[PDB]
RNA sequence: CUAUGCCGAUCGGGUGUCCGCACUAAGUUCGGCAUCAAUAUGGUGACCUCCCGGGAGCGGGGGACCACCAGGUUGCCUAAGGAGGGGUGAACCGGCCCAGGUCGGAAACGGAGCAGGUCAAAACUCCCGUGCUGAUCAGUAGUGGGAUCGCGCCUGUGAAUAGCA
């Protein structure tokens, strides 16, 4: 069907939307509203699927989460491996939203977390980065006590260690990054983002 | 916590009972109320704290 | 012997007095209240009940170091009026014409400050600063009245004293100065554009030139006078050394001259009884230790900003404490040569304990001498020094404790000698002597 | 023009030349940041810090047009210039602007380099000779001696949403922004003819106040406290406001849900002018401690009160009261400070030099629901007074905003949509009672539904 | 024409609106009040030319005066019956600190006054009344213990009868629509107390809101004049308007400040300047009562003339005489040739004989009469000494 | 068809606006009619003056400033009756200059 | 000599509460006095000089110099001086409109001019703004000392604190 780019502002999803499309650099800035565009699969079948991207900005996330969630059939989350350490708390909150947003739909969406800006030395491994986003979300369910002041969903069963084992859903964890330099010039490193689509697909 | 506190020691021991219990309190709270307006009623009214709570002599019945 | 520094003064006027957000109504409010203010402190009356008599200020008067704040004060409303008007001038254009008005007063205040410093009473730090003002609020004031030539050359001239001025200080204290030649980058660009890019280059060309041969000897002599400000500057008030080259502008370094004078003055008093220095080194250290308290209270906001984020590094957090630290660890250090110096005069049993219980808290003195810039790791060769002359303690600790006569360990004390002859030789005359006839016997 | 640039509104860049006079790492960025939150009232001009911006939208085709030059003032051609090279725009790429998918855009190439310098030094020639000052002001002197959606046929509705805007508490001067804005996001925009211009207007403005009123991410005190718990460092969070607002309700029920949750607090009060503050926050702890005992939680104490009397400066106490819980190692301290008008500078400065001193955590600004032209005042002075007595760049402001009596009224909650306005920070906490348990948190959708439900 | 006229007109209005509304007043009350002004001026059908503006200030001015008072005289207290005051209001309203500041002001006045509380809900509530109370010195009532304020306020106000107080508050905790507990609790204690006066406490802040509670409180009890608050502040309270149309009762006092001393009577003009921002406001048997003081003026004569030309012939009466009218008509055009404050002096002969030039400006406004007006000046003096011999018999 | 004359035109003290006609060097101190008659008349026997009505702007009541003079300098057949003045400015220079001599 | 305390157990240094304090910074409030000029064009009003025509009232036209209002470009002005707003216009002499009356005339009509009305443009005066001035105060706060037998903070380390007979 259609498959969501979600993440923070300045996360780099309209640079990796436009180089799964041309495969050339393109000055952007920030996103303000979405962009929907078909791209065939690389395969021989060649078949089509519907990328959306969506602005990153606090001030636009939910409502087009919640406006697109029923299209989507695969989601795709991105975060800055790079600025990570600093927005540690960010990308967990935004990554609990868009989890209990997916638990939501009837058919479960395929789950990638996609680390950015590794061209960078300072950026993080994949395991390392897993391994934060557990540690980090083992409290965020605990920190969810409020009064909403109008249905809660649970990532686990209120006993153990949070894990994506134990989550109905199948995430997926990789490396990429195409800003310049090492990534667009020198080779590509959008091939495992591919070869996951085809997978998917 | 004990600290020694310098000063008139010699005047100090001199009595080597007590001190004055009002110590350290403003002139307008010491008992000789070092008064040079002893009344000034208005003027504590106009400007200061809102409300002083000390001992009352108004009615007080519960 | 008096010296003002207007740039600072004036950008701290200015940030917290609605230039913040781009407003100059109350500032010039603040601006003529403070000069009131100034007026009724310093008794500078000029005009009475039914007259007014207008008096300037004489190169006597100004030896309070104030008088100049007024006519700073003064040009600054001016120069506020001025940009009011000019903000306000979109709606009504005759407004302009008064704002030229309030223009040609503030150059003249500026100038007038200018003649102000000519005397040799005012250091040359102000001095350099009323020329950079004087020369920016002229050239300000020929760029709004479509004068290039004078305005481009002005702003140059003022740009070179700033420029000069961020070189002649720290890094630190530049970037002030550094941001000020940023705000006066883009007007500059915009007069050679009004130029018309083809014979711009030509007049630079020959700006060169005449700076060089007509402003040539006022290059030179300005760069004297800074280098002679800076040398006495150092000499005198400011302290430059290897750790915490920033010059701190609190006053406990002072205090620090005055330790470092009780030094010189202390090493030529005391030869060889140091006795009467005792009651001399106790007043020294508890100057220091309140010296390092005055600069920890300063220090733990940047302390808790550093354990904020990873961002921030070294080298500006722990520039100052650290030469406070080595300087108590010095006094340490001299005051237990004084001990060894009493000790070697003698020749009974908790003796040798309680010199083992000092030798203990000197190396746990080195140890934290060791530990800061080790903590911090700017250089090196300092942890090397601090670590010979630690383990150099500790062999002399361990001597003291292993020797016979201090401790009667038939069969134990020997080996313990043997084990540590080793260790003295690799650190390294007369304590060798004494320590190897201990030893045998 | 040291500065321009020409992109969609899908955020990539078009086409720009500003080369090495110029990189565009965050001028753009801050624009769009004042476009979506706080939108420009300033009729399409921009202050940034750097150097003046100007904008220009097509909403036709979803695109932008942003010049940058330097603070110096310039001439009055540049606004014409974004006027005419963009009909020219407009005219040069109809077919890839008019397709509503993005491929095509990125398929074609611009080579406008061209059209623009020639546009740029036509305008630049223009300016060189301007000399009417002396006929216009002649002019003056003797009058003083003697589909595509139009913006005219949109003002009636637009007038009459702004009255039931004014008819919701919200302010008048934030209203005429709002439509201002709304107009500005309506401008030749095609309609379909399904649906009616008063529906899409409607639309678009509820899609405005749900952005608007859904502010800045919503980081909770709950999460902060065990990063300050890392450190072993107590968290500051100070209450601040005018008078009347119900600091101490609002202080008592965020202290009973911070020991529901399950952490120990510390109440220093600052309140000396008010009467009988004292004896209230006592009680309150009185009525907190009976309902937590210590012992339940470990034999340790949950919540104590700091004070100093009446009479004593609130600064000192403060710091007091931030010693004593570094000390005992209390989790969170909560300063309650006495209400402050805000034209009294006196008393502005005197929180903003606790605010100081004190750098606590976290700064809250305790508004009334009630209150309807006034709270974007308050925050305006709050403000600049917490700004300018601060000589550190980007200064501390105030961080959130505590809505208390909101159970009074349940359809003027358009003042809270004010002060969002205001201040870009988010709402924290929502007051709906007198008792401790009327401490809820704000649902936006409700809040703009309840707010346009008539 | 006044073709361009309407057009300023409905430009100066516009800006009005956005002025009042930026002064917190509803925006129906300043629909009613643009639609009378409008009223107002096309019936007037002119506009002042002495200024653009200061007409259409004037008029607005006068509007709102209009509006802000029902005509109806605020209360006052009786001596000799005790007088019993109950504060109501909102939260946050400052019900407590506005009954202190009446209080000592009362007491300043001369009035055996007392202070009571039925705010038991609020905690910390009687301590500050106690504290207001023994720093203004005043007696006060209360206790920690029982929590109905319905007996609280009942053995109050009996114990202070029996001490013979003139003047009884009585306060009690605010309170809005929304909870039907606290309203009758409110019923149950006007019940109780039977209050003589039920005085209305609002922020001066608070607006487009308030009028729901003003009307609520107006409909379940009676109420009394409204005291508005925190006028010190940058809030003008524009809002209070509509809770007097809520209550159709005036205003007795403004709270202007935290400080007890801080409490001043109602006036309307400072009120109503500061709500416009400007307060430009400029302000400008009778003949047998002559007859019998004996005081004789020019306008007398000339209206003595007047009925005697219109008469018209003397034989008429009795049942030449051209000349006769000639000289009364050249008598009434030299009488009139002068001003009116030498015509209504009551000694015209004195002001006449002191300056000569004013002789000489009546010769210029008429003929010659260079013995006229002394003859005129002649017969004036004759017929005041007649008419002082009528007076004096 | 005579021409007038007033005396209000000899006057210095009058302004030009109230009636002067002449610059105040060569005229007189309050002319009166009959000297402006007598002056004209050893020329011109034509002129003839009354006394009974006086000049519109001479606001005051007063006997030399009463009356007028009418001189004949046009013979009504297109011919100057005498040529020695053939306007009024030559008149009432001549008798501005005449009146001193005579009031002497 | 018995016994005392507990990890800092002995011994100490700054501070803050404190002062009929000194002084500053930053604010509030209330008074006094003061508030420019050239030049470009146009307008208004006096006063003055030239003409043209007519039997008068008067009509036609061009200058002189002064004051003042709009208001072009400005400065060897400034302590500061905005083209800001308002009142009064008197006794009876600042305009403008000027009934009646009065005067010029056969008439048409005009002129002076009172009362009255009116005012971008006599003069005076007030308000705001601006400058200078005195006075005013603490729910603004900071070292300069004093004070300091406790109560609240920050920094120190020895083993040695107080009875016995
Ligand atoms: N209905 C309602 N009343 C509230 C709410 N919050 C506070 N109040 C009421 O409003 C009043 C204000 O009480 P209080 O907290 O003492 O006000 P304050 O802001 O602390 N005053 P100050 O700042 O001067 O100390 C009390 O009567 C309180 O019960 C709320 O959310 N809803
Ligand atoms: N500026 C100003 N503040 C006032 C005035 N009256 C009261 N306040 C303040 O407003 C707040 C509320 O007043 P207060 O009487 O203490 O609360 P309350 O009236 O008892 N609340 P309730 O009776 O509803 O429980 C307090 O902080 C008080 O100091 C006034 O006239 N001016
Ligand atoms: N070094 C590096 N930078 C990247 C990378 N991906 C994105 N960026 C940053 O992203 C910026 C360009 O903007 P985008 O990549 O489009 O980010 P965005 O799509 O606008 O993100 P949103 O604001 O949420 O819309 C560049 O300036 C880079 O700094 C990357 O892989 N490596
Ligand atoms: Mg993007
Ligand atoms: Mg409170
Ligand atoms: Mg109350």
């Amino acid at each position: 069907r259609a498959v969501l780019l979600l993440g923070l502002c300045d996360s780099g999803k309209t640079l990796l939307f436009v180089r799964l499309l041309t495969g050339h650099y393109r000055d952007t800035q920030t996103s303000i509203t979405d962009s929907s565009a078909t791209y065939r699969v690389n395969n021989n079948r060649g078949n089509s699927l519907t990328l959306i991207d969506l602005p990153g900005h606090e001030s636009l996330r939910l409502q087009f989460l919640e406006r697109f969630k029923t299209s989507a059939r695969a989601v795709v989350f991105v975060v800055d491996s790079a600025a990570f350490q600093r927005e540690v708390k960010d990308v967990a909150e935004f990554l609990y939203q868009v989890l209990i947003d997916s638990m939501s739909l009837k058919n479960t969406p395929s789950f990638l977390i996609a680390c950015n800006k590794q061209d960078i030395a300072m950026a993080k491994s994949a395991k390392l980065i897993q391994q934060q986003l557990e540690k980090e979300l083992n409290t965020l369910r605990v920190t969810r006590s409020a009064a909403p002041s109008t249905a809660p969903a649970q990532l686990g069963k209120k006993g153990k260690e949070f894990e994506f084992s134990q989550l109905p859903l199948k995430v997926e964890f990789l490396e990429c990054s195409a800003k310049g330099g090492r990534g667009d010039p020198g080779s590509a490193d959008i091939q495992d983002l591919e070869k996951w689509l085809a997978k998917i697909a | 916590k004990k600290k020694k506190k310098k000063g008139k020691l010699p005047k100090n021991y001199d009595p080597k009972v007590t001190p004055d219990p009002e110590r350290w309190l403003p002139m307008r709270e010491r008992s000789y109320y070092r008064g040079r307006k002893k009344g000034k009623k208005k003027d504590q009214i106009g400007k200061g704290t809102q409300g002083a709570t000390a001992g009352a002599s108004s009615e007080l019945d519960a | 012997s008096l010296s003002l520094e207007i740039l600072q003064i004036i950008k701290e006027s200015q940030q917290q007095h609605g230039l913040r957000h781009g407003d100059f109504q109350r500032y010039r409010g603040y601006c003529s209240r403070r000069q009131r203010r100034l007026r009724k402190t310093l008794n500078f009356k000029m005009g009475n009940r039914h007259k007014f008599t207008g008096k300037k200020v004489t190169e006597d008067l100004l030896t309070d170091n104030r008088y100049l704040l007024l006519v700073l004060m003064d040009a600054e409303r001016a120069w506020s009026y001025a940009m009011q008007l000019k903000q306000e001038a979109n709606t009504e254009p005759r407004k302009r014409f008064h704002l030229l008005s309030r223009l040609r007063k503030a150059v003249k205040h500026a100038e007038e400050l200018e003649r102000l410093c000519e005397s040799n009473r005012v250091d040359a730090k102000t001095k350099l600063e009323a020329q950079a003002y004087t020369a920016y609020l002229s050239g300000m004031l020929r760029f709004e009245h479509q004068e290039w030539k004078a305005a481009i050359e002005a702003f140059n001239k003022c740009k070179t004293i700033y420029e000069k001025l961020a070189s002649a200080f720290t890094e630190e204290q530049a970037v002030l100065y550094n941001q000020r030649v940023e705000e006066i980058s883009p007007n500059i660009r915009y007069c050679a554009y009004n130029i018309g890019d083809q014979s711009a280059i030509n007049e630079l060309m020959q700006m060169r030139l005449r700076s060089g041969g007509t402003e040539g000897l006022l290059a030179e002599k300005l760069e004297a006078l800074i280098t002679q400000t800076r040398a006495k500057q150092a000499a005198t008030m400011s302290e430059v050394e290897w750790r915490g080259r920033t010059v701190p502008v609190k006053i406990d370094k002072v205090r620090i001259f005055l330790l470092g004078l009780a030094d010189n003055e202390a090493a030529i008093a005391q030869a060889e009884s140091e006795e009467t220095k005792e009651r001399l080194f106790e007043s020294m250290l508890s100057e220091c230790r309140d010296a390092i308290q005055a600069v920890r209270e300063e220090l733990k906001p940047d302390q808790k900003q550093r354990d904020y984020t990873l961002d921030g590094e070294s080298g500006k957090v722990s520039n100052l404490q650290y030469l406070h630290s080595y300087l108590t660890y010095i006094k340490l250090s001299t005051a237990i040569r004084r001990n060894e110096n009493m000790a070697k005069g003698l020749q009974r049993s908790p003796r040798p304990q309680d010199l083992i219980r000092l030798y203990d808290i000197i190396l746990q003195n080195l140890v934290e001498l060791l530990q800061l810039p080790g903590l911090e790791e700017d250089r090196a060769f300092q942890k090397e020094i601090g670590l010979k002359t630690l383990v150099f303690k500790a062999y002399r600790c361990f001597f003291i404790a292993q020797s016979y006569v201090l401790v009667k360990k038939w069969s134990e004390a020997l080996v313990l000698y043997d084990r540590v002859l080793k260790y003295a030789n690799e650190v390294n005359x007369x304590x060798x002597x004494x320590x190897x006839x201990x030893x045998x016997x | 023009l040291d500065f321009f640039t020409i992109f969609s509104k899908g955020g990539l860049v078009l086409w720009c030349f500003q080369g090495v006079s110029d990189s565009c790492t965050g001028p753009v960025n801050a624009l769009i940041r004042s476009v979506l939150l706080q939108e420009r009232g300033g009729n399409n001009s921009f202050t940034h810090e750097a150097l003046t911006l100007k904008y220009k939208l097509d909403n036709q085709f979803e695109l932008v047009f942003v010049v940058g030059f330097q603070k110096i003032l310039t001439l009055t051609y540049v606004d014409k210039l974004i006027d005419d090279v963009h009909r020219l725009f407009r005219d040069k790429y109809r077919t890839e602007i008019q397709q509503q998918s993005a491929l095509s855009l990125l398929n074609g190439t611009f080579d406008f380099q061209n059209d623009f310098l020639r546009l740029l030094r036509e305008a630049e020639e223009s300016s060189k000779i301007r000399a009417p000052t002396t006929m216009k002001k002649f002019e003056d002197s003797e009058k003083a001696k003697k589909k595509s959606l139009s913006r005219e046929d949109m003002e009636s509705v637009l007038d009459k949403m702004r009255d039931h805007l004014i008819a919701k508490n919200v302010a008048a001067d934030i209203a005429v922004q709002l439509c201002e804005s709304v107009a500005n996001k309506l401008e030749g925009k095609v309609m379909g003819t399904f649906s009616t211009v008063t529906s899409t207007v409607k639309q678009a403005l509820q899609e405005s106040l749900v952005q608007i009123l859904q502010p800045q991410r919503r980081v909770d005190m709950l999460r902060d406290i065990m990063d300050a718990q890392r450190r072993q460092r107590p968290y500051v969070v100070t209450f601040c406001g005018v008078n009347g607002v119900g600091k101490s309700t609002n202080l008592a029920k965020i202290s009973f849900w911070l020991l529901e949750n399950g952490f120990s607090v510390l109440i220093a009060a600052c309140d000396t002018f008010r009467a009988g503050a004292v004896e209230q926050l006592r009680t309150h702890t009185r009525r907190l401690s009976a309902l937590h005992p210590p012992e339940k939680h470990g034999g340790r104490t949950m919540v104590q009160l700091f004070e100093k009397g009446y009479g004593k400066d609130a600064a000192g106490i403060a710091m007091e009261a931030i010693a004593f819980a570094r000390n005992q190692g209390f989790d969170v301290v909560l300063v309650d400070t006495a209400g402050r008008m805000q034209d009294n500078a006196p008393l502005m400065t005197a929180l903003a030099k606790l605010i100081t001193v004190n750098t606590p955590d976290l700064v809250l600004f305790v508004g009334e629901a009630l209150v309807g032209n006034e709270a974007v005042d308050q925050l305006v002075k709050f403000n600049r007074a917490l700004a300018d007595h601060s000589m550190a760049q980007t200064p501390r402001l105030i961080d959130g905003i505590v809505l208390t009596k909101f159970d009074t009224i349940d359809d003027k909650v358009g003042a809270a949509i004010s002060m969002t306005y205001i201040t870009s920070k988010p709402i924290v906490f929502v007051g709906t009672g007198q008792t401790y348990c009327d401490l809820r948190s704000l649902n936006a959708k409700a809040v703009v539904a309840a707010l346009m439900k008539a | 024409a006044t073709i361009i006229n309407e057009e300023v007109l409905n430009a100066m209005l516009k800006e009005v609106c956005t002025a009042l509304l930026e002064a917190d007043v509803n925006i129906k009350l300043v629909k009613q009040l643009r639609e009378n002004v409008k009223s107002a001026i096309d019936l007037e059908e002119m506009a002042s030319g002495l200024n653009k503006r200061k007409m259409i200030q004037h008029a607005v001015f006068k509007e709102l005066v209009k509006l802000v008072d029902p005509g109806v005289k605020a209360w006052t207290p009786t001596k000799g019956k005790q007088n019993v005051i109950m504060f109501v209001g909102l939260q946050g309203s400052g019900k407590t600190t506005t009954c202190s500041k009446l209080a000592y002001y009362y007491q300043r006045k001369g009035w055996k006054t007392c202070l009571i509380c039925a705010d038991t809900f609020r905690a910390g509530a009687f301590d500050q009344l106690k504290q207001n109370a023994t720093k203004a010195r005043i007696p006060f009532y209360g206790s920690y213990t029982e929590m109905d304020p319905v007996i609280i306020a009942s053995e109050g106000v009996e114990k202070f009868k029996n001490e013979n107080f003139e003047i009884i508050i009585v306060d009690t905790s605010g309170r809005h629509k929304q909870e039907d507990s606290l309203f009758e609790e409110m019923l149950q204690v006007a019940n109780a107390i039977q209050p003589d006066n039920i005085v209305y406490v609002m922020d001066a802040s608070i607006g487009q809101a308030c009028e729901a509670q003003a009307k609520a409180f107006k409909d379940k009890v009676d109420v009394a004049s409204v005291i508005v608050t925190k006028l010190d502040g940058h809030a003008k309270g524009g809002g209070a308007l509509s809770a007097v149309a809520a209550t159709k009762s005036p205003i007795i006092f403004i709270g202007t400040g935290e400080h007890i001393d801080d409490f001043e009577p109602f006036k309307t003009q400072p009120f109503i300047s500061k709500l416009l921002g400007m307060g430009d406001i400029e302000g400008l048997e009778a003949l047998i009562e002559k007859l019998k003081h004996g005081q004789f003026t020019l306008r007398d004569m000339y209206e003595q003339f007047q009925n005697i030309m219109k008469m018209g012939p003397f034989s008429q009466i009795l049942g030449n005489e051209q000349e006769s009218m000639a000289r009364l008509k050249k008598l009434m055009t030299i009488m009139d040739s002068m001003n009116d404050q030498e015509l209504d002096s009551t000694d015209g002969a004195k002001v006449f004989s002191k300056q000569p030039g004013r002789i000489q400006r009546v010769a210029r406004g008429s003929g010659v009469s260079t013995r006229d007006v002394q003859e005129l000046l002649t017969q004036y003096t004759k017929f005041a000494q007649m008419v002082k011999k009528m007076g004096g018999i | 068809r005579f021409i007038c004359i007033y005396p209000a035109y000899l006057n210095n003290k009058k302004t030009i606006a109230e009636g002067r006609r002449i610059p105040i060097s060569k005229a007189v101190e309050n002319p009166t009619a009959t000297e402006i008659q007598d002056v004209c008349s050893a020329v011109g026997l034509n002129v003839f003056l009354e006394k009974n009505k006086m000049y519109s702007r001479e606001w005051n009541r007063d006997v030399q400033y009463r009356g007028r003079v009418r001189v004949q300098l046009k013979q009504e057949d297109g011919s100057l009756c005498l040529v020695q003045f053939p306007s009024r400015k030559s008149v009432m220079l001549y008798a501005a200059e005449m009146i001193p001599k005579l009031k002497t």
